[PDB]
């Protein structure tokens, strides 16, 4: 009965709840974010549980600032709670202290708020793990992740998802220091489909976006061409 | 696992475990016999039976997926005679939480209802009519949902 | 605060803290109430005198308003909270009807009160049963009985508490035009059938008799022997 | 802001065939005393909406924030929807009309403008609320002494151009610069057409004839 | 056994259960649908009475001039989110003088039942809704299940038995964006009616329509005002 | 929380309240206490528990409170808990008396802090108070007094009574010799000194492991007392030397 | 251990299903409409002789046009009736209108299930009211019947039978009812499926009935008037 | 939000059980004394660290309330930190409300009131700490104790912590009422060694006495001096 | 001994033996990072050290650290448990803050983790929530007292210290520190940074390289807490 709420611990030292809400991070789908020199790049598996949804139906890479994106993986009603905190607290920040907020103070505010929901019996901790990545000129580009027990940690690439381990060892092979983001889509693109598997699920499209020096530092959806031309030299790598 | 308890009786699965362990893997190497095993529990089992020299490769079984489920229910419907109407598709969606071991009362009990019907070749409400039976669900005396 | 659901349904459908509650009403000492033509009676059943305890401080039939009175039968602290929240109720509706209050308007109330705490968040329901007599403005006789579930009846005789059913038998078999033509008929029918558990009487009981505008009668412990005397 | 302390003078706008132009200067004054005199007092809202503002300045800057805080929350979703200058409109006379019921105004008459799916729109809103849609407008002592000559023009041609509309606008600041006390040479004119907002820069009164 | 007994108590394989259990409820009402097409959305509803003197229950609401849901699920939770839904609206009509977009009124929503999924002793909202609206970016059909999960979809079919009318819909998607009114009205009747049990038609006492389009309001048609649908099935 | 929840304010399946049950259980071993009230005179007789060499003598008392100038109280339970219930006996006199500008009857109080005490055992989900009172005092509309009270909410005047360690017994002897009507205060000390004597089988009353009160009307004014070892130890060398006699 | 809010494997609130069996304790309850008016009828159930039948209040009217009949607890009606009644006294002070039959049925309904332990009010409602009621009543629609459930579920029915004996009853009142019916052979049809359920002998003193018609406000049988329907019935 | 209910409840034997183990812990903690003598008041607990590397001046055990007045402990640190703190807050407010400085009596009344609504309060745990206060009020010296339980005894001397039924014993055996500050001092640094384990060395023990000067811990030079006996 | 009592294993209350077993657990978690630091009292210089565990080549290294400044003249180590120091750290930034805006003058180190252990000692009382498992450890010069160095733990304990550890080799290199004070003076320079990476190396048995631990440092002619950097900590790994 260790293992009821999160404000127990193991005998051995451990919150359960927060290592099963990490558990389901790992049912969902796999998303990439990869560093470069001009900026970030995210690009995220999205199953398609039925034939009868939209396409771009629950998106999930969200926009929680004009400089910052968000991805994310695990139960969506929490990702988007999540996405709403993030949006609140640049908000607040660019009202109180005149100016957009830097990618840092943010991932630890939305850090913070994540961990407090692993303290209490009152609430549960939060089943996604996300992703922040911005660019401005001074701070340069950057790219975050927080996983639910509220550790956050720099990252030159990362994959959060059912196939993290894959890609992992897939994204260590760019040497991202030295591109820029128009060349790390198509290696984002090529990692999604080297991770996807055919036998279980059934299919997928793409959700891509980025922030750069291309962007003059506005997080915004990867236009529709170089989506294209991105999800068709990963097909040709998949000889 | 073993523990600390003034009770007896456990102790001799347990030197009988401890015997099974020193003989995959201890003095003496065997490189002739290999082991299977099953188990549902693997949060009861002894880390020095999961260690990583006697049981080396541990493998990992799902609840079957929506491809699984039309893969399995084909497998077992294979001899009896249905009808080219059976969409497995939909029979698939409409078993959520099927562990693989049903359709077996699925396409069992859809040849039963057959049966019963006096047919000769199945149908899709068949299936359907197997799978209220495999559920198993019972009623409220009432059906006040809308 | 403390926000918790202490009475809950239970499959087959019960309050099993209600049911509780009338379990508890049935471990007080019995008392019983008949109506007559022009006379209410209320008829209790003392444990004990003990020759130590002041039966001054240990009243079990109580006033409510002048036109008013009640017993119970259960517990004692819930007991005292219900009779002093129908107090405050029936003068409050004299500060606000000018007119005094009526028996069914108070019973109404109090039984209000059970059925509010037996359906509240961290509330433990009342294990008290009540006895409400009186007369109306218009002279009229009343008698009525409230469960701590909140449902109340009016009655002609019941019998509330300990040993209820035995009384009630004796009440429905005997309760006749003929035993409230004379007042004192009626106060003796309740002795009676109080003596069906009591073992003593006189020193082991209390009566209580109303009329019209005659204040609340509390027969002392000598008449109260003449009485059954006359009844013997 | 029971009490105004820098306050924006006059602030002018007609509508014309393919949008609107407003104008003012560029000067907040401290009572009589040309105190701030590079201060612009007109602001865009998002593509297809600009606001000036009348004042006092601190007012219009905290409003400038909220509203552009608003929109870019909004252009965050990017699910499509933008506001219309009408729904700006909307939203400040309910804003103002709020601070006005809790005692607590909010010191500016502001002129809204904007074009959007093909029709104009040009708005006005007070510190009590009173708010209505017009062919011109103007504000404070632009109400007398610019506003006959736009209404005038506007009822003789009902329908102007971009420049017989700028033309217009030049000459009504050069009366506001004659005959206005809290007013200041230098000032901007802003244009919303089918292709966005544009605020020019300080322009002249150049022409001040001084025949005494 | 004692992973299924609160909303905040994680199961040691990452899910909730009573948030499936939420699902269930949701599950076993009566049959819907919804449609849009490149000009109108459409509901079709599949009502059902407790006895044959009893009426069939309504299973349409307004919301907007331009917004229509339709639920399946214990009906108190369904006026809660028809209440908070129409709230939303008339807010939007007063502080913006317009209507409300729609994806934005579905997103409210999910954020709302949200919060019930992650407080101890809160429980999910046991209906699930099929939203369809008509906004400036056209028409719109949505759906929301209890885990507040909403889904863009472009034909979907909830409640007890819909699996059957969801293969006819994805089975027919492509004719959808180019269908007249009617051509549409006729695909959802004609897919609800593959939910029916075999031996049960359509009649005036058992379906509801819903349409909402360009230039048109929401608009129900029940009882006889469903007759012109019906003849021509 | 449901899991860790006690529920110390919900019904037993025979509608008895088990948390008020063990609390009257928690009294029947704390110090005895008696009551007995003469026709000229009320006195509490409870049995000093702190018998150690090392303990240092403070406070005109140990077990007897004031509560008025008119009124005291002694406890039997929890110390703590009695402590609590002290200090909200004093308020409820105080704010009497602000109120009304006379003292506050006896019965007035013992029903206030009944109710607080029956209220906290009805609803909160808190431990009821482990505590058994006894009060004496003297107001105009009854005389000198004598109450109780248990943690149920509870109580009684009683012209003698016990209230813990050895309740049974000393009931019994009160029920045995007392005078209804017929005693003086001088007889009722000599009555309590002989029950104690009884009940505290352990040694003989060593006027050290007792206390008693006095309540008197002097002078029209109330006069509270608490006797001194000297007066103490002849009444006891009066008990046994009457005793003796008897023999 | 099993908040009140909680769902079971099946997608039932459990409280809900449990206050659903205690409408099998209440006494029956009948009503029918017709075109001429609505009746209730309903079982006083005399325990001992010893109690006044009067007493019994288990028919209350709403307003001069709408009435109640209720099958479950005593206790648990009256606070659902005083709301039913301040809600249309509400609607007659703002609009100077009758309140809809329709309409107070659904704000009893809203009123109910709102119950909760977690954050609600300093002494909100804990358990759902186990009681089921009947409002029936004349509107400007005409004569309405409306039939309610712990579940907040609500619905306009033709002919409706409530409480222990409410199966059965309801195949009799199937048999019989058509949809020509007149106001006084109802009565007679609702009056002898009591008889017909009772353990005890019908009599006027062991019953209740009311009918409200279009021109009479609500109407209460007398003892009298009710020996005169019950000689020939 | 925070439980609302209770988690110490009467047992059927009519027990607060945590009450009981919170005063288990205080017997396994370590040992303190206290005397009263004629002319002063002596406390005396042992801070035997872990280790070298344990700054002994970091914490004190002694603590000061007022000017005249201190406590010491024995059983957990953290609660007795905080009742501390609740001591000297305590005390700050009865001086401020009355201008004059706090009687030892009200001071332990009022510590131990506070002790015994953490005994019945919501979701909460009861102190696992004992405390000794000393004072000197109205010329005369005062020692109290207070437990768990918010039960309060005024003590002629005592010892509590481990072994603390042998230290009473001691105690018992060594009491004479008309003993002097120094000599009280001393036979206070006895009894913790009656049972010590080890040498005492001036850093390894505390003491702080009271008299008419004022409440003062004493200095680790003189606490030698007087070891020096 | 280890007797149980109800729920005295899941929620922080007593157990038959007066022991709050959850604290006790917590105090197992601070093991559960797998990181150790050292701390070491010079004569006129503050040392603290620890380890960096770059775990591959896609963390961003600069990021990952176990290093922070409360002020700027007193700085920290956090083991254990990450989100919680975090939030410990958060905690003591604003505490100090506090503290000279209420009282005009910077915090004392001993203050601050007397303010912080009383935060734990709340946590360790009440039962809604469970106790963090992460320890303090601050460092900085006081104006009349010398080098301080100081540590805090869940439970609430905060002893100030002459040389330290914590982690999962805590026993070891208290061991070893140990024996150092008592030799000669527990290092009386500052290349007391000497004793602690060593202290860490033979502990550890690791062999550090410049990029696998992180120091900080305070010094009485340099009070402002600085966090060694690369080429310095090279300089002093190769002086030994």
């Amino acid at each position: 009965g260790y293992d009821l709420s999160a404000s127990t611990f193991s005998p051995d030292g451990r919150v359960f709840q927060v290592e099963y809400a990490m558990k389901a991070v790992e049912n969902s789908s796999t998303a990439i974010g990869i560093r470069c020199k001009d900026g970030v790049v995210f690009g995220v598996e999205k199953l398609v549980l039925s034939k009868l949804y939209e396409e771009g139906s629950n998106k999930r890479l969200f926009n929680v600032d004009r400089h910052v994106g968000m991805a994310v993986a695990g139960l969506l009603a929490d990702a988007r709670s999540l996405a709403d905190i993030a949006r609140e607290e640049a908000s607040n920040f660019r009202s109180n202290f005149g100016y957009n907020i830097p990618l840092k103070h943010l991932a630890d505010r939305v850090a913070m708020y994540v961990h407090a929901y692993t303290l209490y019996s009152a609430v549960r901790p939060f089943g996604c793990s996300f992703m922040l990545g911005s660019y401005s000129v001074n701070d340069g580009a950057q790219l975050y992740m927080i996983d639910p027990s509220g550790v956050s940690y720099g990252y030159w690439g990362c994959a959060i998802g059912k196939a993290r381990q894959a890609a992992k060892t897939e994204i260590e092979k760019l040497q991202m220091k030295e591109m820029t983001c128009r060349d790390i889509v198509k290696e984002v693109a090529k990692i999604i489909y080297i991770v996807h598997d055919e036998v279980k699920d059934k299919a997928f499209e793409l959700e891509l976006s980025w922030v750069g020096e291309l962007t003059n530092g506005r997080h915004e959806i990867v236009p529709k061409d170089i989506r294209e031309e991105a999800e068709k030299y990963a097909k040709e790598s998949l000889k | 696992k073993r523990f600390d308890s003034e009770k007896a009786g456990d102790r001799e699965v347990q030197r009988t475990m401890l015997e099974l362990l020193n003989q995959l893997d201890g003095f003496q190497p065997n490189t002739q016999v290999k082991v299977i095993a099953a188990t549902n529990r693997v949060d009861i089992l002894d880390p020095a039976l999961l260690r990583s020299g006697r049981l080396d490769r541990k493998i990992e079984f799902p609840m079957p997926n929506e491809e699984a489920r039309a893969r399995i229910m084909q497998i077992h419907s294979r001899k009896m005679n249905v009808s080219p109407d059976v969409n497995y598709e939909e029979l698939a969606r409409c078993t959520d939480d099927f562990n693989g071991a049903q359709c077996k009362a699925v396409c069992v009990e859809a040849g039963m209802i057959a049966l019963r019907r006096g047919a000769t070749e199945l149908t899709h409400e068949d299936y359907m009519e197997g799978i209220l039976e495999v559920q198993a669900k019972k009623k409220a005396n009432l059906q006040y949902y809308a | 605060s403390y926000d918790r659901a202490i009475t809950v349904f239970s499959p087959d459908g019960h309050l099993f803290q209600v049911e509780y509650a009338q379990e508890a009403v049935k471990k007080g000492s019995t008392a019983v109430g008949v109506r007559g033509r022009d006379i209410v009676v209320l008829g209790v059943e003392k444990k004990s005198v003990a020759k130590l305890q002041d039966e001054r401080t240990v009243r079990k039939i109580c006033a409510l308003d002048d036109n008013v009175c009640m017993a119970f039968a259960g517990l004692t602290a819930d007991a005292r909270i219900v009779i002093n929240r129908a107090r405050v109720e029936c003068q409050s509706h004299r500060l606000t009807v000018e007119d005094p209050v009526t028996v069914e308007y108070i019973t109404r109330y109090i039984a209000s009160l059970k059925q509010r705490y037996t359906q509240s968040n961290g509330r433990r329901p009342f294990g008290i049963s009540a006895l409400i007599v009186g007369f109306d403005f218009d002279g009229t006789p009343r008698l009525y009985q409230t469960d701590p579930s909140g449902t109340y009846h009016a009655w002609k005789a019941n019998a509330i508490g300990r040993g209820a059913k035995s009384v009630r038998e004796f009440l429905e078999k005997n309760y006749t035009d003929e035993a409230i033509e004379t007042d004192d008929l009626t106060i003796k029918l309740v002795i009676k059938a109080l003596l069906e558990v009591v073992q003593s009487g006189g020193k082991n009981i209390e009566l209580a008799v109303m009329r019209r505008d005659q204040s609340l009668k509390i027969l002392n412990p000598e008449e109260i022997e003449k009485y059954v005397a006359e009844i013997e | 802001t029971q009490n105004p302390m820098v306050t924006g003078t006059s602030v002018l706008g007609v509508k014309f065939e393919g949008g609107v132009v407003i104008a003012a200067d560029m000067l907040g004054s401290y009572g009589s005393l040309a105190r701030f005199r590079n201060i612009s007092r007109i602001m865009r809202v998002n593509n297809s909406t600009m606001l000036g503002a009348s004042g006092d300045y601190a007012d219009f800057q905290y409003l400038k924030q909220v509203l552009g805080q608003m929109v870019i929350d909004e252009e965050l979703l990017g699910d499509g929807h933008s506001y219309s200058p009408r729904a700006i409109h909307s939203w400040l006379t309910r804003a103002m009309y709020s601070r006005r019921s809790k005692m607590n105004p909010l010191w500016n008459t502001m002129v809204i403008g904007g074009y959007a799916d093909g029709e104009s729109f040009l708005g006005y809103v007070d510190m009590l609320g009173v708010a209505y849609e017009a062919p011109s407008l103007a504000t404070g002592y632009g109400a007398y002494l610019a506003q006959p000559l736009l209404r005038e023009v506007l009822e003789k041609q009902p329908v102007l151009s971009q420049t017989e509309a700028r033309d217009l606008v030049e000459r009504c600041m050069r009366v506001l610069y004659y005959r206005d006390a809290r007013s200041y040479n230098r000032f901007q004119i802003a244009t919303v057409t089918e292709k966005g907002v544009e605020i020019e820069g300080p322009l002249s009164t150049e022409t001040n004839w001084d025949i005494a | 056994n004692q992973y299924d007994n609160d909303v905040t108590v994680w199961s040691p394989q990452g899910r909730i259960h009573q948030i499936e259990y939420a699902m269930e409820a949701v599950k076993q009402g009566s049959a819907t649908v919804g449609l849009k097409s490149k000009t109108h959305a459409v509901l079709v509803a599949l009502k059902r009475a407790q006895s044959e003197l009893a009426a069939h229950q309504k299973k349409i609401l307004h919301v907007d001039n331009h917004i229509g849901i339709s639920i399946a699920g214990l009906t108190a939770d369904a006026r809660l989110l028809c209440n908070f839904m129409r709230q939303e609206c008339l807010d939007s009509r007063f502080v913006f003088d317009r209507p409300l977009p729609v994806s934005r009124l579905v997103s409210l929503i999910g954020s709302k039942t949200q919060i019930p999924t992650q407080r101890y002793g809160r429980r999910p909202y046991g209906v699930g809704l099929l939203i369809a609206g008509y906004d400036d970016m056209g028409p719109h059909i949505f759906q929301t299940c209890p885990s507040a999960n909403y889904f863009d979809c472009r034909a979907m079919s909830i409640g007890a038995r819909s699996q059957s009318a969801r293969t006819y819909l994805e089975r027919h998607m492509s004719e959808f964006m180019e269908c007249n009114l009617n051509e549409l009205v006729k695909h959802g009747l004609r897919a609800l009616r593959e939910t029916l049990p075999a031996e049960q038609d359509l009649t005036t006492k058992n379906v509801s329509i819903g349409i909402v389009g360009k230039d048109l309001e929401f608009t129900i048609y029940d009882d006889d005002d469903v007759s012109p649908f019906l003849e021509g099935l | 929380s449901r899991r860790y929840d006690s529920r110390t304010t919900i019904f037993s399946p025979e509608g008895r309240l088990y948390q008020v049950e063990y609390a009257m259980e928690a009294i029947g071993h704390a110090g005895t206490c008696l009551g007995i009230l003469a026709n000229d005179g009320v006195l509490l007789a409870a049995e000093r528990r702190n018998i150690h060499k090392l303990l240092d003598e403070v406070f005109f008392s140990e077990k007897i409170y004031k509560l008025n100038e008119d009124m005291a109280c002694s406890v039997a339970g929890i110390t703590s808990d009695a402590n609590v219930l002290t200090n909200e006996l004093r308020l409820i006199a105080q704010r009497y008396l602000l109120q009304y500008q006379e003292p506050i009857p006896c019965e007035q109080l013992v029903t206030a802090l009944c109710d607080i005490k029956q209220a906290y055992t009805q609803f909160g989900g808190k431990r009821p108070f482990g505590v058994s009172l006894l009060y004496i005092g003297w107001d105009k509309h009854y005389g000198f007094q004598l109450y109780q009270s248990d943690p149920s909410g509870n109580y009684g005047g009683w012209k003698a009574t016990c209230i813990g360690n050895n309740s049974a017994a000393a009931v019994s002897m009160l029920k045995q010799d007392y005078k209804e009507g017929e005693m003086t205060l001088k007889s009722a000390l000599a009555l309590a000194i002989k029950v104690l004597n009884k009940t505290m089988d352990v040694s003989k009353l060593s006027a050290e492991k007792v206390e008693i009160a006095t309540l008197t009307r002097e002078n029209g004014k109330t006069v509270i007392r608490v006797l001194k070892q000297k007066e103490v130890e002849q009444l006891i060398k009066k008990h046994e030397e009457e005793e003796a006699k008897a023999e | 251990y099993r908040g009140v809010n909680t769902f079971s494997p099946e997608g039932r609130l459990f409280q809900v299903e449990y206050a659903i069996e205690a409408i099998k304790l209440g006494s029956t309850a009948i009503g029918i409409q017709t075109s001429e008016g609505v009746c209730l009828a309903v079982e006083k159930r005399i325990t001992s002789p010893l109690m006044e039948p009067s007493s019994i209040e288990k028919i209350v009217e709403i307003d001069a046009h709408i009435g109640c009949a209720m099958s479950g607890l005593i206790a648990d009606a009256k606070t659902l009736i005083d709301k039913a009644r301040v809600e249309t006294q509400n609607h007659w002070f703002t609009y100077n209108e009758t309140m809809t039959v329709e309409s107070v049925t659904q704000a009893v309904s809203n009123l109910a299930l709102q119950f909760g332990e977690e954050d609600a009010d300093p002494g909100a409602m804990s358990r759902p009211f186990g009681v089921a009621l009947l409002f029936g009543g004349v509107d400007e629609k005409g004569p309405q019947l409306f039939h309610m459930d712990p579940s907040g579920t609500f619905v306009q029915c033709d002919a409706r039978a409530i409480g222990s004996a409410s199966e059965g009853a309801q195949s009799s009142l199937q048999e019989v009812y058509h949809k020509s019916m007149t106001l006084k052979e109802a009565i007679k049809s609702s009056l002898i499926i009591l008889k017909q359920v009772m353990e005890e002998k019908l009599n006027a003193t062991n019953i209740e009935l009311a009918t409200v018609q279009p021109g009479q406000n609500f109407h209460m049988f007398t003892k009298e008037e009710l020996e005169e329907v019950i000689k020939d019935i | 939000r925070g439980y609302s209910f209770s988690l110490t409840t009467f047992s059927p034997s009519g027990k607060l059980v945590q009450i009981e183990y919170a005063l288990a812990a205080v017997a396994g903690g370590a040992p303190s004394v206290g005397i009263k003598a004629a002319n002063g008041v002596v406390l005396a607990t042992e801070k035997k660290q872990k280790s070298i590397l344990y700054d002994e001046r970091s914490v004190h055990k002694v603590e000061p309330i007022t000017k005249h007045i201190g406590l010491v402990y024995s059983g957990m640190g953290p609660d007795y930190r905080v009742l501390v703190h609740r001591a000297r807050k305590l005390a700050q407010q009865y001086y401020l409300v009355y201008q004059e400085p706090i009687p030892t009596a009200q001071l332990v009344q009022r510590v131990a009131s506070v002790m015994q609504e953490y005994t019945q309060s919501g979701g909460v745990r009861p102190f696992g700490v004992s405390l000794l206060i000393c004072g000197w009020n109205e010329g005369r010296p005062y020692l109290f104790q207070s437990d768990p339980s918010g039960a309060y005894f005024a003590w002629k001397a005592t010892a509590m912590g481990k072994n603390y039924v042998n230290g009473k014993t001691f105690l018992e055996k060594r009491y004479n009422e008309d003993l002097e500050l120094e000599d009280a001092i001393h036979t206070a640094i006895l009894t913790l060694k009656e049972s010590f384990e080890g040498q005492m060395t001036e850093d390894n023990i505390e003491v702080g006495i009271c008299n008419e000067a004022g409440f003062r811990r004493l200095t680790p030079t003189e606490v030698k001096d007087y070891l020096a006996a | 001994r280890g007797s149980s009592a109800g729920f005295d294993r899941h929620i922080t209350i007593f157990s038959p033996e007066g022991r709050l077993y959850q604290v006790e657990y917590a105090f197992k978690a601070i093991n559960q990072g797998g990181l150790t630091s050292v701390a070491v009292r010079g004569k006129d210089c503050a040392v603290i050290v620890t380890q960096k565990k770059v775990p591959d080549k896609l963390l961003d290294s600069s990021t990952v650290t176990h290093l922070f400044k409360i002020t700027e003249n007193i700085g920290c180590v956090m083991t254990g448990m990450t989100a919680d120091s975090r939030s410990q750290v958060q905690r003591a930034r604003y505490e100090a803050a506090n503290w000279k805006y209420k009282y005009g003058y910077e915090i004392p180190v001993d203050m601050l983790c007397k303010r912080i252990a009383d935060i734990s000692q709340v946590y360790t009382q009440n039962a809604e929530m469970r106790p963090l498992g992460c320890c303090m450890i601050l460092i900085g010069i006081d104006e009349e007292q010398g080098p301080q160095v100081y540590k805090c733990d869940p439970a609430g304990y905060y002893c100030g210290f002459k040389a330290t550890a914590a982690g999962v080799k805590q026993t070891e290199s208290t061991s070893f520190l140990e024996k150092k004070v008592k030799k000669k003076f527990d290092w009386t320079f500052e290349q007391t940074v000497e004793t602690a990476i060593t202290c860490l190396s033979t502990v550890l048995s690791i062999d550090f390289k410049p990029s696998e631990i992180e120091v900080g440092v305070v010094t009485v002619e340099n009070p402002k807490f600085r966090i060694l950097t690369e080429a310095e900590i090279d300089a002093h790994l190769v002086a030994l």
